[PDB]
RNA sequence: AGAAGCGGAUUUAGCUCAGUUGGGAGAGCGCCAGACUGAAGAUCUGGAGGUCCUGUGUUCGAUCCACAGAAUUCGCAUUU
RNA sequence: CCCGCUACGGCGUGAGCGUCAAGGUCUGUUGAGUGCAAUCGUAGGACGUCAUUAGUGGCGAACCCGAUACCGAUUACUGCUGCUGUUCCAGC
């Protein structure tokens, strides 16, 4: 007679100072994913790194990243925990966590691809309330 | 609102001159603090126990926040305290306290042996027990000592900026922080972020769960930061300003002037502050029966 | 790595299991404790910092070195005088108590002044001065008195000067201080008696004084509030008429037996109180009795103190021809119980005369064993004050190591009634026991008689037929209890009582202990484990409702168990109705007997029984609990002392063949006594329901007790459980707690014998409280 | 006031690893086979050292953080290579999956390590030790007499 | 007591004979793992579906349990039962399971395929499902996929003695394990020791405490390991005798 | 980071420690200054420097006396 | 101290008894009994409080924690209950 919780969104927001980087420096997919390993493998291991987190809706450095609700700070600790350096970008940069939320409602903009999101979610918890 | 206690200041000694870029550095770490968003900042200075200090009044004060902090201010809006972590090592010189205590608004201790942590839980009148997160800690701290000097005052404060410098000083930060955690009985912890620069400030649920991962719940560490950061500050604030907590200069006024949030409406050259003719004993009498106001 | 041989292996780990067991030696060696620390968890001292002497003598030395190593009032006029008159009166009351005269009865009621005891104090010394006669002169030192009462209950005793208005409102044990340094005692009845020790012995009494075989030690019961009258036969001076037809009346025909007569054994039993006003008898079920004769004609009767009350109204109703003898501060028995209980009861005592219940009870005393006696062992002697000894020794002869059955049947075949008897008319009439008193002793006598044994010759005092107090002394063995209980004159217990524990391996009962002696054997005790009687039943039901109610309503909500609304208790739920069986508290044996009835009525109406839909219709189950509810919130506003609701089977399913207007309850129902064991996992608790086994489901609970589990390899109950209907109760244990003895649980529970003749196996399942699963457990009769 | 550690018993056993060698097959025969001998350089501070190297390589830094905190080799003895770490009882799980992806000593390889106790106390898991240690001795005796 | 139920009979193809050194290291693993303890051993033989499978009876299992594991198993104390993992991709040479399911005890399967994992659920009555741990995964777990299965009475087996093997492995063994957990709901997960060598083999406080640390709780990964392991024991017992 | 329970001792300037019919708040060291030396140490002089652990109450007045709340620290046949 | 051999005190057994001594031991330990000081992890169901966008989510704590046991008093925190005092607001 309970909800088992599948797994959480994340938001993240890249806070990167010194405009010039911000203005000449463009952030593309591949780089999210190779420094989230590198973050994940900084500070933990093996086991940190299989962490499952895929990407979903990725803007100018803005990120919503869904991570299992079992080890849920274990990526949120990270997150907060490791600097980038040396990776095609001259200067560090920030990272703000703004919000986090369990039950799928956040409002960004009125984007039409969160929508989408949802009816993929609705179609999986169809799934499991039926089987 | 959230409290920010221990920025330092890019400076050990009184002989050594800053720099203009550590400032305008700490000028952008600053407007850093304030574009994510943060409501209190105290900025920190280190002060060892054995140095020639100087016998002055207007000199103890290399922190200058009415001439440059008070232009930054009125473009960022948030406000500045002043603070000494005084590094306590060896019972063989001191100081005249009572200088050092009045000169700033915050005083913070940071021991190295065993004698000097006992006689400043004892005897020695300060606001926060700071630890040496980044190297071997002093002694392992009883829990009846600990507990009596929460029940007294002075809380332990915990800096995890510090993790952030290398990769060694991770395991010996983690080794210190749930040690302070376990002695501490989860009473007096307060948190601050010991950043030299813009490129290590976080937010505040990473914060949160930097402090879920180190053993702390979660409630209590925004308490921590609500109840426990700003009674801290008010208590030193209190002490330099004003008497032993009994008579304040501070004007209470509404919702705007208090002795935390209105730094800039009290003159800070000696006590006082300067407030027009708002009682009047002729013709006031009940705050729900008055029309003028 | 490199393979090894056998001898350098086993050599190897040899050497290293001796390495681990010398450092954890070391460890424990080198862990800084005290040797106040080295005591054993029993004997441990607090005070023993302070002073040396609770140490003993052996470590007091190194309590002394690590000692050494570690380091008259502002009073005014007027209660300096108040003061002084308690210091007057304690002196001049030793002095009245200690030279030749007994007590005078204004002091011992102490209501009227202080000045008037002290004028009295002083009055009786000038007037034994100037005269020998007109003087109430007693006939020994120490303040002893003869508290017999003939014809009449005893009054409250004289006792002391100092302590008299602590005796105001309750009387006290003869052990009362004593017991009190050491145990927890709760105000009752009219006595203090003891309640629970002050150190632990739920476990440590179970193994000594219990029903295990390792039971090295022995434990000792204060049962002076266990009261006694002696009946006699006044009207014929031959054979005992009227004594076979009042015990006929008191009791039933289960304890007038002839078998009773010749063996003279003690019987405890079940006693009934009659009332016959004109030519109408009625009986209630009153409690326990313990009966007892001398050869045909007197006897002894002893049971719990308000049915003593009672029994003592009822006999001073018919007091024509006989003399009661009433005896709550003259005589007093104290119980012994364990495997060493009997070796260290002859330790305390000594031989005054060559006789042979001296040598019955010393060979009783050596075998170390309880059951395998016969069932009378009724031993009396004389012997010497134990004040004489003082110090814990045993007396045992050779006997060339040698115990059979066959000295047991020869002593079993010669007993000596003459003297056994004799010590008991001493003990019953009231001369012989002031004629004890004639040579008791202080303390300081005794030890003036010892300084004279040590300077001129040994650690006793010996005995002089002319100057020394020979008491009577009486051991009896009790059967169904199966403990050995001493009486004896109530100041002679004291110099007895407190030689039995410096024996080092005898310790003391509370009544909880006590409880849990009698749940350990399987027996049956009376303000708990008897509900169908009178007083139990409204002592239980009156003090555990209100106990359990101020409890319920003292707790918050939403930390204790919540009794309205607990989901999936029976199947097919009732409308109206969310709760448990009856109240949730102490055991609704109404409830039990109108559901009974109205199962009953519906058996008497139709073949079978429907489920469910000024008395309206019976047709099912719920125009029954309805009825129930609405008795029990009648009974709310106004409580009911009518009649009893609960007998018992035992007695009518024998003779009475237990048979059984607009009735629903009027003509009540018999219960059978059984003690059910857990065959499944759990234990029972406190006010425990108890079921019947289905009959659709009876092959399902066969193969649970025969076994059925998941393949893993472990028991396995975690199936559907297939839930009976509400009417299949039959039962309530009383008593819940975790049998140790046995490994599983016990409870005592009461079934109905028509549902005990209702199924052909004695497998019956048991609920907790609160608590929705159902366990099964098989059941034996109790024959107590 | 106390503070509440766990302590965790381990063994070195070394798997007999000989394809061309022949083997016996018995109980105490193969106890012999596998509580062979520990080799020579082994110590405290060299056990030390390469599980804080599996703790690096394995688990990371910020896990090596929480388990660092209360990581000591309390006893240990090469002659039968039994050890005694201690750790809090929330990273417990942490030390007893990182005791398991031991792979292989610097100087030695070919062996795996065993965890068999847990405790929060020493002197329990001791004895628990010295009656393990009592069921092999009979072992032993009882395929030595026959 | 403790089942082991993943241990692998070094051969692939029927056409390779067995080395003598192969069978000297299946009885030095089988050692191991009686030395560290455990009670049930059911070893298992790797079949591909593309293999035809051959028409005869008592020739179908190349492992003879009789004559040579017959000794090991009166001397040392345990028992062995045979079990085939069937590594099947594409719905071509193969549907028959009267035949093999008669001989052996333990029917497994491998599936690699998005078709593969649905021909699995619909018509194989198979015991345990097993996933490829060392490459990566097919194509996505769902619960609609998996639900469907564990309710029916298939288990979900994880093999942690793949994680033993290489460095880069481990990375890839947990992000399928984790998604394994997260998509089985925590019921129906059987952990097996694939180990090949005797330098692999651990003991039940290792391995519980990596499935605890991997994701599944306490109680679930004892219970398993207990109840449903020899609960599908008496599965392929009672499928051979009844 | 080696508890738990028991007794004894004890908190005063930055430090180490006195001291008290109950009526003044101190000494040594340290800091600063004077004196002195070519310079420095030592010696010598002077100044700065106080939550007398905190609180109640007694008294006319508390480092002191009474009570309450904290603790400091030793010993438990020890150098872990 | 009793039995057998031997006879100046002697020797062998009783799973015998009494006294004396010993930093040999005290899990002889308690419906918890540790002593480099255990009092666990998870799942499901019942109840209470608080917030919701469709109905679920979070929480059951704060203080604190045995070491021989008992009871009185004091101190730290949450909730309930009665009394008292203060402030604010009206029914006429
Ligand atoms: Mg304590
Ligand atoms: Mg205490």
């Amino acid at each position: 007679k309970k909800t088992f919780r599948e797994w959480q969104y994340f938001k993240l927001s890249i806070t990167s100072f010194d405009q010039d980087v911000d203005d000449a420096h463009a952030i593309d997919q591949m780089t999210w994913r190779q420094w989230l390993n590198n973050a994940l493998k900084r500070s933990y291991g093996i086991f940190g790194e299989g962490v499952e987190y895929s990407f979903l809706h990725v803007d100018d450095k803005l990120a919503y990243i869904r991570v299992n609700h079992a080890d849920k700070d274990t990526f949120s600790s990270s997150i907060s925990t490791y600097i980038s350096t040396d990776e095609l970008v001259g200067s560090p940069l920030t990272v703000s966590i703004l919000q986090e939320s369990s039950s799928l409602r956040l409002l960004e903009v009125t984007d039409d691809d969160r929508l989408w999101l949802k009816k993929v979610m609705e179609e999986e918890e169809q799934d499991c309330k039926c089987i | 609102m959230l409290v920010d206690l221990n920025v330092p200041w890019p400076q050990n000694s009184y002989a050594d001159k800053v720099t203009s870029q550590a400032v305008n550095n700490l000028i952008k770490t600053l407007s850093t603090l304030h574009m994510l968003g943060y409501t209190h900042i105290a900025i920190n200075f280190t002060v060892n126990h054995s140095e020639k200090f100087p016998n002055d009044v207007k000199l103890l004060n290399p922190i200058d926040i009415k001439r440059r902090f008070g232009e930054l201010m009125d473009r960022t809006g948030l406000k500045l305290y002043s603070r000494i972590t005084l590094i306590i090592d060896d019972p063989s010189k001191g100081q005249s306290l009572s200088k050092i205590s009045q000169a700033f608004d915050i005083v913070a201790a940071l021991p190295i042996s065993e004698k000097g942590l006992t006689l400043s839980t004892t005897n020695l009148d300060i606001d926060l027990l700071t630890f040496q997160y980044g190297s071997r800690l002093p002694t392992f701290l009883k829990h009846k000592s600990i507990c009596s000097c929460v029940n007294r005052g002075v809380k332990l404060e915990i800096v995890y900026g510090y993790a952030l410098r290398d990769v060694q000083a991770r395991r010996q930060f983690v080794s210190n922080v749930r040690s302070v955690i376990r002695s501490s009985r989860s009473r007096g912890i307060v948190i601050g972020s010991g950043a030299m620069s813009p490129l290590e400030c976080r937010n505040i649920l990473g914060v949160t769960s930097l402090i879920k991962n180190l053993g702390l719940p979660s409630d209590r560490c925004s308490k921590a930061m609500g109840d426990l950061a700003s009674l801290v500050l008010l208590n030193g604030r209190l002490r330099n300003k004003s008497h032993k907590q009994t008579i304040v200069t501070g004007g209470g006024s509404g919702n705007g002037d208090d002795v935390v949030n209105d730094v800039q409406g009290i003159d800070d050259v000696q006590t006082i502050k300067v407030v027009k003719r708002s009682m009047d004993a002729e013709q006031l009498g009940h705050a729900s029966k008055r029309h003028k106001p | 790595g490199s393979k090894l041989n056998v001898d350098q292996f086993i050599s190897s780990r040899q050497f290293e299991v001796k390495q681990l067991q010398l450092a954890m030696h070391n460890s424990k060696a080198a862990s800084s404790t005290r040797i106040f620390q080295a005591l054993p968890r029993k004997l441990r001292r607090r005070t023993a910092s302070h002073n040396v002497r609770r140490i003993p003598k052996r470590m007091r030395n190194r309590a002394l070195r690590e000692m050494r190593k570690s380091d008259a009032h502002g009073l005014n006029a007027k209660q300096l005088y108040k003061a002084r008159m308690s210091i007057k009166l304690l002196r001049l009351a030793s002095k009245s108590t200690s030279m030749k005269l007994s007590m005078p009865p204004e002091v011992t009621s102490s209501n009227c002044h202080v000045r008037q005891k002290i004028k009295t104090l002083k009055r009786m010394i000038k007037e034994s001065s100037t005269a020998n006669p007109n003087i109430k002169l007693l006939n020994n030192r120490m303040g002893s008195y003869d508290c017999t009462g003939v014809n009449e209950l005893a009054p409250i005793p004289k006792g002391r000067v100092k302590y008299t208005k602590r005796q105001k409102h309750f009387a006290w044990l003869p052990t009362h201080i004593w017991n009190a340094k050491r145990s927890h005692m709760m105000k009752r009845w009219g006595y203090q008696m003891v309640w629970a020790p002050t150190q632990k012995c739920f476990k440590l009494t179970h193994r000594l004084g219990g029903d295990t075989c390792s039971s090295d030690g022995a434990l000792c019961m204060d049962s002076s509030y266990i009261g006694t009258i002696i009946v006699k036969d006044k009207s014929n001076d031959s054979e005992g008429d009227f004594l076979k037809s009042i015990i006929g009346k008191l009791t039933a025909e289960r304890a007038n037996l002839r078998k009773y007569r010749e063996g003279q054994v003690l019987f405890q039993g079940l006693i009934y109180s009659f009332n016959e006003e004109n030519g109408e008898d009625s009986t209630k079920p009153l409690g326990p009795c313990d009966v007892f004769w001398v050869q045909k004609d007197t006897a002894i009767i002893r049971l719990h103190p308000s049915i003593y009350t009672q029994v003592f109204n009822i006999l001073l109703q018919h007091k024509e021809k006989l003399t009661v003898q009433d005896c709550r501060y003259s005589l007093a028995s104290v119980t012994l119980k364990g495997a060493k209980a009997l070796e260290s009861l002859a330790s305390c005592l000594r031989s005054t005369e060559y006789s042979k219940s001296f040598e019955q009870f010393k060979m009783v005393s050596m075998i170390t064993d309880h059951n395998a006696l016969p069932q009378r062992c009724t031993f009396a002697f004389e012997a010497i004050d134990p004040r004489h000894l003082a110090a814990p020794k045993k007396l045992n002869d050779s006997q060339r190591k040698t115990v059979n059955s066959d000295d047991i049947l020869s002593l079993h075949e010669n007993y000596p009634q003459d003297e056994i008897n004799a010590v008991f008319n001493e003990l019953c009439d009231p001369e012989s026991r002031t004629q004890s008193y004639n040579n008791q002793n202080t303390l300081k006598e005794i030890s003036a008689r010892r300084y004279k044994l040590l300077t001129a010759t040994k650690t006793t005092v010996p005995f002089k037929e002319s100057d020394d107090p020979s008491i009577p002394l009486v051991i009896i063995r009790r059967l169904k209890t199966r403990d050995w209980i001493v009486v004896l004159p109530w100041f002679w217990l004291l110099p007895l009582w407190h030689l039995l524990n410096r024996i080092p391996r005898m310790y003391h009962i509370g009544l909880r202990q006590f409880q849990q002696i009698q749940y350990e054997n399987k027996q049956l005790y009376f303000p708990d484990d008897y509900p169908f009687t009178q007083l139990g039943y409204i002592e239980n039901s009156f003090y555990k409702k209100e106990a359990s109610k101020t409890k319920w309503d003292r707790k918050p909500m939403g930390k204790r168990i919540n009794f309205e609304k607990i989901k999936d208790i029976h199947n097919t739920k009732l409308p109206a109705y969310s709760g448990e069986i009856g109240d949730f508290f102490s055991s609704d044996w109404r409830f039990l007997q109108i559901l009974r009835n109205g199962i009953d009525y519906l058996q008497r109406n139709d073949k079978t029984l429907e489920l469910m839909d000024g008395v309206r219709d019976i047709n099912c189950v719920n125009d029954v609990l309805e009825f129930c509810k609405d008795y029990e919130a009648k009974t709310k506003a106004m409580s009911l002392s009518i009649e009893e609701n609960i007998p018992v089977a035992l007695c009518k399913n024998r003779k009475c063949q237990f048979r059984t207007s607009f009735s629903l309850t009027f003509f009540p129902r018999c219960i059978i006594a059984v003690s059910c064991t857990l065959l499944e996992r759990g234990h029972p608790k406190d006010n425990a329901r108890i079921y019947q086994v289905p009959e659709k489901d009876l092959e399902h609970w066969l193969q649970l007790a025969k076994g059925v589990y998941r393949p893993n390899g472990r028991k396995d109950h975690d199936l559907k459980i297939p839930l009976p209907e509400v009417h299949d109760l039959i039962g309530f244990i009383t008593s819940g707690t975790y049998h140790l003895n046995c490994g599983n649980g016990m409870g005592i529970g009461f079934i109905d014998h028509h549902a005990a003749i209702r199924q052909p196996t004695r497998y019956v399942l048991i609920r907790n409280v609160g608590t929705n699963t159902y366990r099964l457990g098989e059941w034996s009769k109790i024959s107590v | 006031v106390r503070l509440k550690s766990r302590y965790i018993l381990f063994e070195i056993i070394f798997p007999p690893t000989d394809t061309n060698v022949e083997e016996s097959v018995s109980k105490a025969d193969i106890l012999l086979s596998h509580h062979r001998a520990s080799p020579a350089d082994v110590s405290i501070k060299s056990i030390l050292q390469e599980i804080r190297r599996s703790l690096s390589l394995n688990l990371g830094d910020y896990g090596s953080a929480k388990c660092n905190s209360l990581l000591q080799l309390k006893y240990f003895s090469n002659k039968t290579s039994t050890g005694i770490i201690r750790c809090h009882r929330e990273d417990c799980d942490l030390v007893i999956m990182a005791l398991m992806l031991m792979s292989k000593i610097g100087d030695v390889d070919g062996l795996i390590v065993n965890p068999v106790k847990v405790s929060g106390t020493i002197k329990k898991i001791e004895q628990f030790a010295m009656r393990r240690n009592s069921k092999i001795l009979n072992i032993i005796k009882c395929s030595q007499s026959s």
